[PDB]
């Protein structure tokens, strides 16, 4: 559930 | 008191090209962000690693100089994100920045439409976006189908877009004596985009 459906 | 047909017209009634011409216009899977690829299953398909902080772009193969070329983006709704971008850039533009931003766009080397927010950006350094269609009302946004078009006539230095089977109108002046590459900018993780070149004329 990132921003733009990204790995943090 | 009859109907006459544009050149882009024409080469929309032609056949499109077989699959060989579009394997040779499609994305450079040796001219791209180091945070996509080129699908070996699916050459026509890039896909974006799910990377924080990053966009990314890459390009067709072919940079156009001469004639009208129409390609075809699909580029699931779903899959677009905050900064989704569709235009074309010269060999210089950038391909990664940190952040997610108008990437193809926000210098001298690209030409973008911003699909999410129906603008248009080149140069974005220095100079304005404009809204695009420029029918559309300052605060009046559109969704952009799954598919649409792309037609850049190097002859007259343009790029349009055929959106819903309608022409958008002239996005893009002033790109004579250029070569100019099919491009995408990205931002979200997965994300695919498939490029297929239509035709040519020339």
């Amino acid at each position: 559930n990132e921003l733009n459906n990204n790995l943090p | 008191d009859y109907c006459k047909p544009t050149r882009l017209d024409l080469l929309l009634d032609m056949p499109p090209v077989s699959y060989d011409v579009q394997l040779l216009h499609s994305w450079n899977n040796n001219d791209r962000s180091l945070n996509v690829f080129v699908k070996e299953d699916d050459k026509l398909i890039f896909h974006r690693h799910p990377v924080a902080q990053s966009t990314d772009a890459i390009r067709g193969k072919v940079g156009y100089t001469r004639g009208l070329h129409v390609w075809q983006i699909t580029w699931a709704m779903r899959q677009r994100g905050t900064h989704a971008v569709v235009g074309v850039a010269t060999a210089d533009a950038p391909l990664h920045s940190v952040g997610y931003t108008t990437l193809v766009g926000n210098n001298h080397e690209s030409w973008g439409w911003d699909l999410g927010r129906n603008r248009l950006y080149h140069d974005g350094k220095n100079q304005p976006s404009k809204t695009y269609p420029a029918f559309l009302e300052p605060d009046e946004t559109f969704i952009v189908p799954d598919s649409f078009l792309v037609a850049l006539d190097m002859d007259d230095g343009t790029l349009s877009f055929i959106v819903d089977g309608q022409y958008m109108g002239v996005a893009f002046r002033g790109l004579k004596g250029k070569k100019l590459y099919p491009v995408v900018s990205a931002v979200w993780g997965h994300c695919e985009i498939r490029m297929r070149y239509l035709n040519g004329l020339d």
